[PDB]
């Protein structure tokens, strides 16, 4: 009843994390596609050896461990170091590498300049070409962002720590200390279907 | 209508500079289907591009219908690209949209009109034929079909030049004939000018009016299909009849043939008759004339360009002088003949 | 050795009954390459399988090297398999082992020979034409030889019977030309009897002794290849350069062609030639002997099913009696003459 | 410092434990590849309906919350519910469903019925053919096993953060409350190469 709700609400704020980053830091670095090799369009060089490396090194780091390291950092940037407002910041970054590369596979998977044969039509890059890349690009994209969501929510569960807030601390607190075969379970059952819902939510 | 002149383009690897096209001059009238044919990867592979200026040809002036394109004005080039259309090497359809949509895209683009887009797409679908029946079903179509949508989109613009690039390459002969004809019709009546590029001269016999043979960024021969008789690429000038080659399919017969010339055996000759005429009963004549016997292993004729292409693989039995008399006689009588080897 | 009687297999969905093979009886003579060719997707697929019982025939008895298969005794079955070997659709090689490795694979499973493993294998690699040169690489090698690696595996058991399943269809024709001869070569040498199933006729003409034609599960024709002119499925008879000389001739050639004879013109002839000898100086012979002229429209020859087939389409000029005189002259010497029309 | 060496060691011990659980219990549900029932040897009666589904829900389940709930079992199974040595157990289970599917896909990625057609070739009855499968299966299994450990190592960092000790424990205790630039900053770098090493070990 009352114990469950503040928390799930907050767990959903994991999604609010994405509206915030899937946009600004994911796709914008999905600009790796210009830099993948042939300069698909003027915007490449040797940057990719390292830009792809940073993403990979960020990918290398584990969830809470990045979060704590970030806590000092969380403070310096609009942070009290604790709570949801602060917590999402380390989640979008933990998230940046998972999301960015997801974009790269989506962009690479689509059929080569075969579409840039659009330019041959008289396509003009801008929204015209970029905007009509998306079309083919969304079925790939929707699946990509939706999966990050199941992983972002799992990331709050990893939360429940000092640089965190939400449902994970509720599961953490009663769960770590004060085990309830009752409440601890609600948390389990709650999260598992919430996870499945995220996956069905897509399509 | 489409002039390529003094056109040269090369690519830079930093480590090396790689030659592609070296001084090409193309004279393709209007209302004519012009074929360029080349060896694998001879650069035909690049060139259809210079014409709509996808590639940015290092030198020469490319003039399509009166404006000479140069990489310097994207907005201006865009007014022109609408003018010159192009099918593709592969299909190029958005799996996202339906046939109407793919075809629509260009209409949708620069023009932006409410009604016009639907009627054009509809008539065009009707002209390609995938339309009265295929408005709605999207990108999952037969290859000839996919293709149709494609040309249909190329026409969608309402252009003066269509660029054809290996269109029939991924398409089986049955499809390829239905498709090549489809170009032919829009050619006779839409008044459309086509500049073609291909692997196989099968494509060149059906639709080509003028041809260019390209090896190494240079054009070896350029003329109407009918007069093409003149230099080295007799192969593909001989883009045969499978019927000619098949002789040697039973490779037991090919391994029979010894290249080395030796006594007490006879030669296999490839005879190509340059346009003498149908009125050319030369082998029979030699038969009466020099006492030679012609066992013909293979042979074919076709009228490409309204005249008979003709080639032949035979054994010519006789005394040594007599065969010599015969090939000699034939050469006098305009037959390129080369000795394959001796059986 | 291999005999099939009433091989009927039916596929059961549960709710649905589907006919696989219905009553097929097939007699394959040891020491022969037997072809079962048929429509694309017609169940040719089940039949090859029935021979070593991969698939269980609902009705009929299969006899290989004199043994019949009752599915009840598995142990019995395991034994016969060493005798009848198999080849594949796609290469079907194993990544884990190098080329020397796959071939030994079967030797190991029951026989467990400490050293014949080098003997049979090396002899096989030498036999196959692949061994000394590319003995080292496992999975990646040029596509044609990729197959040979499997064949050696098949011959590893040194079995009386070897089976095929469109192996050549996959490989490009040059490789296809090669695989079929290796099959003849292991054939001549080991007295290997083989059963071949294939998508195309050319697979049949290079090495099929007897060929079976299968349509929708029933067996339509069985005969020696030279003979196979039977009940109305010429189409396949047609894929051999019969799709060039016959249905094509030169294509707009016919408007020149008349259904009936008319004033001052020549009779076009289909010259079909018999298991004649190679010298066949017949066409030439006519010009010298009868004063006649041969303009040959089209022709080819091949060794198919053991006897030469020679086909020609040729306009034959001459006096009204002299040309009639020639057709008869040819007829005594075994030349089939047919007149399509006059041009 | 003194701590870092012991923490790295503890994290490796998590891998050591991992080999028993990674394949002794995962593989058995690798039996699911047999359960597909379109032949593929055996597979009578539709076992596949929920053996794969249950594995999936466990996979679905979020790390930290898994271990906390798992404590009732952990406290009973080994003497202290809070030991690192003890934490390897709660750990074994989270890994299992995740790894078990790894078994099915690595096996399915490999080159079809044709190999199976080797049955026609050699006698290859049941045991013999199994013996044809393993050879192919390993490059699949190990490449697969390799990725199982790194995600799995990251999973341990959470245990340090709680149920047990680990390189996570120090990161947590020194970073979670202490915020030592000196140790924590190095904990991430330390982990980053720790995972890379798991990848190289893969070749």
């Amino acid at each position: 009843m009352w114990l469950l709700v503040r928390g799930v609400w907050e767990t959903l704020a994991m999604t609010f994390v994405s509206g915030f980053f899937g946009f600004v830091i994911g796709l914008p670095v999905g600009v790796l596609l210009y830099v993948t090799r042939p300069g698909q369009i003027i915007a490449n060089a040797k940057l990719y050896r390292t830009v792809s490396a940073i993403v990979n090194i960020f990918r290398s780091i584990p969830f809470i461990i990045l979060l704590v390291w970030m806590i000092p950092f969380t403070r310096v940037i609009v942070g009290t170091s604790i709570g949801l407002q602060a917590a999402i910041v380390p989640l979008t970054v933990g998230a940046a590498p998972f999301i960015a590369r997801m974009v790269e596979n989506a962009l690479l998977e689509i059929p080569t300049g075969l579409i840039e044969a659009s330019r041959a039509m008289g396509a003009t890059p801008m929204q015209i070409v970029r905007k009509v890349l998306l079309p083919e690009a969304l079925p790939g994209l929707v699946n990509a962002a939706t999966i990050t969501l199941i992983t972002l929510v799992g990331y709050s569960a990893m939360g429940g720590a000092v640089g965190a807030g939400g449902l994970g601390q509720i599961g953490y607190q009663y769960g770590y200390i004060g085990y309830n075969a009752t409440v601890m379970n609600t948390v389990l059952v709650l999260l598992v279907i919430l996870v499945y819902l995220i996956q069905f939510a897509g399509d | 209508m489409i002039k390529l002149s003094n056109i040269t383009k090369v690519f830079h690897q930093g480590t090396r500079t790689i030659q592609a096209l070296n001084n090409v001059s193309l004279h393709v009238p209007a209302g004519q289907i012009y074929g360029v044919i080349g060896a694998s990867g001879a650069g035909k592979s690049t060139l259809i591009r210079c014409v709509n200026l996808l590639e940015r040809p290092t030198e020469g002036s490319v003039l399509v219908d009166g404006q000479e394109l140069t990489t310097l004005s994207e907005s201006e080039l865009t007014k022109a690209r609408r003018q010159i259309g192009m099918i593709f090497q592969h299909f190029n359809l958005l799996s996202s949209r339906t046939v109407f949509g793919n075809v629509a895209l260009p209409l949708e683009l620069d023009n932006t009109p409410k009604d016009e887009v639907k009627r054009r797409v509809t008539e065009l679908l009707s002209l390609v034929g995938l339309g009265d029946k295929h408005d709605s079903y999207p990108s999952n179509l037969s290859g000839g079909q996919k293709q149709r949508v494609a040309i249909a989109r190329a026409l969608a613009s309402n252009p003066k030049v269509l660029l054809c690039d290996e269109a029939t390459s991924a398409l089986d002969p049955a499809t390829t004939r239905s498709i090549l004809e489809l170009l032919k019709d829009i050619n006779r009546r839409l008044g459309l000018t086509i500049l073609l590029i291909t692997h196989e001269m099968d494509v060149v016999k059906r639709i080509c009016d003028c041809v260019a043979v390209i090896s190494n960024g240079e054009l070896i021969e350029q003329d109407t299909v009918s007069e093409v008789f003149s230099h080295p690429k007799t192969p593909l000038a001989q883009k045969f009849i499978q019927s000619t080659l098949h002789l040697d399919i039973p490779e037991d017969y090919q391994e029979r043939l010894q290249a080395e010339p030796f006594t007490d055996c006879v030669p296999m000759l490839r005879l190509e008759f340059t346009g003498q005429s149908v009125d050319a009963p030369l082998l029979s004549e030699t038969a009466r004339r020099f006492n030679v016997n012609n066992n013909i292993i293979s042979a074919q004729m076709d009228y490409a360009g309204g005249v008979k292409f003709g080639i032949m693989l035979t054994e010519m039995h006789g005394t040594q002088q007599d065969t010599q008399a015969a090939i000699a006689w034939l050469q006098e009588h305009h037959v390129k003949v080369e000795v394959l080897g001796y059986v």
